[PDB]
């Protein structure tokens, strides 16, 4: 017949936002790290998943710029709670990045595998069964992705199963962060959630539209290019219903 | 996050002038020409407020150094809301600098023991036409600097020239004058670091305003222009303004301020900082002041 991610929770699920913003201890320590800048506007991004979450009853979970030992304790923190009662769990990071790793205020890379498997059904037994939704907003790269001319438009289950992971960009390229609006990735996934949630759309229906958007973004300067790309091993349509 | 910047494509010109005692100042010049493969003897000259007591060859972590001090003051004016991510030679091997009393550069000119021979007339009756005479003037004095620029140069790092000089009557001449070109109009790109000078908002008034913006693509931008002057600070400068709307959301405008090219001055510090980025003049001009008398 069917089958549907359960929301039902008045307290949905705890939305851990890690808004990385200031890079200077990087800058001093990490060499390499020394020419690289801030991440101004974040905070219209960390604003802006924070409204949206909101209406879809997340008690948002702020956190400040944290450095990587941080961000793997705050992490560890929220994975022995219990979440029963919670029927959906989401994390967010905003901060810059490299091959498949999110740089934190300090400087040193933290690999994501080593972030999203701290969430596994065996590691936090209270989520086995419910969808871990993860949103990565960094680099992954220093490559800009060209632009071709379209022309157009009771039981067991797997453990690292019901996880739902936005890539901001798929690997080896960059992430474009505009300081007065905020990045294109987490904007266009929430103009485009807080509009299709009211109508019921999975968020697999919804993050084809966000690739469709920063699709069609464009790096005016650089002829660069972005292209978000999620993976998921989920195994019900997940939908969170509000008013 | 990112290393594919600058290189053969980053040479504006940099120019910093400060007081190093009493009565002597260092002059450090590095522009376009002196970090290129040169293959044949290069010529190239400019004012100077006294003479030369000494040239010597600076690091190239000088230029970075130099456009950073400055480029960042007048990045504090802009609001850029572009996508961001995540008689008296001084001799050397490579070189030849030599600094006489302006007008007797006219005079002899001819004579060139700096070996800048093999240019014969043809090349050298040049610049007696479109340069030396935006050199030498009513005020004969005003001492020229002739650099010759041999081949070598270019081995190693060390492409900054730096002028060890005494200034004569609390001038200072930043040299910002070029090669009168027949077509009447001259493109700037320089930034300029200069020191324990007073301000001059005649002369400045009369450059910055002379200047035409280069363009950002927008019928609705509009090139203002500016004459603040802050607690310790005092800056004259034209920017280019335009609105932009949201890409989402609200409908959120956002005033942009870019291609801000002027001159600010640290009333305290007594500095000044020069910015003439990519923007045009018909006025091809030295920018005299005075070393705080």
């Amino acid at each position: 017949l069917d089958k549907v991610y359960q929301m039902k929770s008045k307290p949905r699920g705890y939305c851990l936002i890690i808004n990385n913003h200031n890079f200077a201890k990087a800058r001093e320590k990490v060499p390499k790290l020394h020419s690289i800048r801030d991440r101004n506007g974040t905070h219209l991004d960390a604003g802006a998943l924070t409204t949206t979450f909101e209406e879809l009853h997340f008690e948002i979970k702020p956190h400040h710029d944290c450095t990587v030992e941080q961000i793997y304790e705050i992490l560890k923190i929220y994975q022995l709670m219990d979440h029963s009662n919670m029927d959906c769990f989401i994390c967010c990071i905003l901060s810059h990045g490299d091959k498949g790793i999110i740089y934190g205020t300090d400087g040193q890379e933290a690999p994501i595998y080593e972030l999203t498997s701290q969430f596994t059904g065996l590691k936090c037994p209270s989520l086995a069964g419910k969808p871990k939704v993860f949103f990565i907003q960094a680099c992954q790269g220093d490559n800009y992705q060209k632009g071709i001319p379209v022309e157009t438009d009771t039981r067991y289950i797997p453990d690292e199963a019901d996880f739902l992971l936005g890539m901001a960009t798929v690997n080896n390229c960059v992430s474009y962060r505009n300081p007065a609006e905020g990045t294109w990735y987490i904007q266009s996934l929430c103009q485009s959630l807080r509009e299709r949630c009211p109508r019921g759309d999975d968020i697999l229906t919804i993050l084809t539209e966000v690739n469709y958007e920063v699709s069609n973004k464009d790096d005016k300067k650089n002829m660069g290019k972005q292209m978000p790309q999620p993976t998921f091993t989920l195994r019900k349509k997940l939908v969170f219903p509000s008013d | 996050c990112v290393i594919f910047p600058v290189e053969i494509d980053v040479s504006q010109t940099i120019i910093r002038d400060c007081q190093v005692d009493k009565q002597t100042r260092e002059l450090v010049y590095i522009n376009k020409i002196m970090n290129t493969q040169l293959t044949k003897p290069v010529l190239m000259m400019f004012n100077i407020s006294g003479p030369i007591r000494s040239v010597t060859r600076k690091n190239n972590n000088l230029r970075d150094r130099i456009k950073s001090k400055v480029d960042e003051q007048f990045d504090q004016l802009e609001r850029d809301y572009s996508d961001q991510m995540d008689i008296k030679y001084f001799k050397d091997e490579h070189y030849s600098v030599s600094c006489q009393n302006g007008s007797v550069l006219k005079s002899k000119f001819a004579k060139i023991l700096k070996s800048h021979d093999y240019t014969d007339k043809k090349s050298i009756e040049a610049y007696e036409k479109y340069c030396l005479p935006k050199l030498v003037d009513e005020r004969n004095d005003y001492y020229v600097a002739v650099c010759v620029l041999k081949p070598g140069f270019e081995n190693g790092s060390n492409q900054v020239l730096s002028f060890e000089y005494n200034p004569i009557g609390n001038k200072v001449i930043v040299p910002f004058a070029h090669e009168i070109n027949d077509t009447g109009l001259y493109e700037y790109d320089v930034v300029a670091y200069v020191d324990s000078v007073q301000f001059d908002g005649e002369q400045f008034e009369e450059f910055v305003q002379s200047l035409i913006l280069p363009s950002s693509f927008k019928n609705s931008e509009k090139v203002l222009y500016y004459n603040e002057a802050s607690k310790n600070k005092s800056m004259i400068y034209k920017a280019l303004e335009f609105t932009t709307e949201s890409s989402w959301g609200k409908s959120e405008k956002y005033n942009w301020k870019i291609f801000c090219n002027g001159f600010i001055y640290d009333k305290k510090s007594k500095v000044l900082y020069v910015k003439l980025h990519n923007v045009t003049s018909a006025l091809n001009k030295n920018v005299i002041l005075n070393t705080i008398k």
